[PDB]
C-alpha cells in the first residue's frame, strides 16, 4: 500500500526546490492499495461415487486472487 | 428377452410364478412387480414337443419300460 503526492511546479522553482519541495504546493496524503495477484489455494478434482456408465469428473481450482480477466 | 425357462418342472405340482422388473438408478434401484400368476403343465396344451427319441429304456411318468 503506497502513499501517493500530488504536485505541480513552474519554472519559478528549480529542480533542486523541487527536491527540497519548499514552496511548492503538496496534495493531502492518500494511500492506495495495490490489488494481488491471482493465487490458486485449492486444485482437485472430484464427482459422485461412480456406479455405472460415463459420469462427468469435474475439477475443483480454487484461486484467491483480484482481477477482471 | 423377457423371457427365462425352467428346463426341469415338477410335474403336476402346481406353482406360484411372479416376474419383477428391478429397476437401476444412479444411487440405488427399485424393483415393481407383476401380479401372481399361478400356473402348471399337465396333459393339456404343450408345444414344440419334438424330443421323442426312442433309446430303448424309455422311462416316463405315467410308465417306466424297455424296449428294442
Amino acid at each position: 500500500t503506497y502513499e501517493v503526492q500530488g504536485a505541480f511546479y513552474d519554472s519559478i522553482i528549480d529542480s533542486e526546490l523541487l527536491n527540497a519541495q519548499i514552496g511548492i504546493n503538496l496534495s493531502d496524503k492518500q494511500t492506495f492499495k495495490m490489488k494481488s495477484a491471482p493465487r490458486i489455494t485449492g486444485a482437485r478434482c472430484e464427482s459422485e461415487p461412480v456406479d455405472v456408465g460415463v459420469g462427468a469428473p469435474i475439477v475443483y481450482i480454487d484461486t484467491t486472487g483480484e482481477a477482471d480477466y | 428377452a423377457q423371457s427365462a425357462t425352467i428346463i426341469s418342472f415338477p410335474w403336476k405340482v402346481e406353482h406360484k410364478f411372479k416376474v419383477s422388473s428391478i429397476a437401476w438408478g444412479p444411487d440405488a434401484q427399485d424393483v415393481t412387480d407383476s401380479a401372481v400368476q399361478t400356473f402348471i403343465l399337465n396333459e393339456s396344451t404343450p408345444l414344440d414337443n419334438s424330443f421323442v427319441n426312442e433309446t430303448g429304456i424309455e422311462v416316463n411318468y405315467a410308465y417306466i419300460k424297455g424296449k428294442i
